[PDB]
């Protein structure tokens, strides 16, 4: 039927969905660890000026 | 004053020619604005128009080839232009090359164009504004020829 | 109608961007907390080494 086969492909554009939100998810991942690194590491930079 | 009224004379000539409808874009007055591009952006929905021959089985012949990528729906064309299809159908911009094809296949001439609240609202401001000026214009160039 | 759908999924994948952009904000805090917390760190050691600056 081609309104179930119109069905099928309503979830296949919600796989495109799960995929964008897989993305996103990785993405968020990825500013987390690249904003943690970077403010462990900057911040410290000052940090050890003055404490020296 | 001959300018004027020269200019009035295309703006009404322009508003009458925009409203037909029958190959191109029909009167935001008399056009539905969700799902016409009035949002219908992105994944969020769809919007499409096309004019595939004059019946609903060409229209869902000329949507099949859209690969069901976005808005897997079937077109729906009805309205008067050329008593044929004119159709606000769904076809997500996501897809927008299906969508495309979702029409050139067929040789359905789409005739897909913004549609939004602020568009529409645009249109009707045009097409009053024309009238007004086509009026003032006259009004105008009866005094400045009186004098 | 026949958009229904389309809607479902368009809801769910907004909702899923809009957790995730929460969640990528809260871990920018949690970063800046982090560099908070490594500064205080930082003063710490710091105040220890005036009292090994003071040993000296």
């Amino acid at each position: 039927l081609t309104p179930n086969q119109v069905n099928d492909e309503l979830n296949k554009m919600q796989a495109f969905i799960r995929k964008e939100a897989e993305e996103k998810a990785k993405e968020i991942q990825l500013k987390a660890d690249q904003e943690y690194e970077i403010e462990k590491t900057n911040i410290v930079r000052n940090e050890t000026n003055n404490i020296d | 004053t001959y300018a004027n009224y020269n200019s009035a004379k295309t703006n009404l000539a322009a508003a009458e020619r925009k409203k037909t409808g029958d190959l191109s874009v029909r009167s935001l007055h008399d056009i539905v604005k969700p799902e016409d591009f009035v949002l219908n952006s992105e994944h969020l929905t769809t919007v499409l128009v096309a004019v595939p021959k004059s019946l609903k089985s060409d229209f869902e012949k000329s949507y099949e080839t859209l690969s069901k990528n976005v808005v897997p729906a079937s077109a729906s064309v009805i309205a008067e232009d050329a008593e044929y299809v004119l159709f606000n159908v769904h076809l997500f911009k996501k897809n927008v090359q299906e969508f495309t094809t979702a029409a050139r296949e067929k040789k359905f001439i789409p005739r897909e164009f913004n549609y939004s609240e602020e568009l529409i609202d645009q249109l009707k401001k045009e097409h009053d504004s024309a009238a007004s000026l086509e009026q003032s214009l006259r009004v105008q160039l009866v005094r400045l020829a009186k004098t | 109608s026949q958009k229904n759908g389309i809607a479902t999924l368009l809801q769910a994948e907004k909702e899923a961007h809009e957790i995730v952009s929460k969640a990528r904000k809260y871990r920018q805090d949690k970063l800046k907390q982090a560099k908070t917390d490594a500064a205080k760190e930082i003063d710490s050691y710091k105040i220890q080494k005036d009292k090994e600056l003071k040993e000296f």
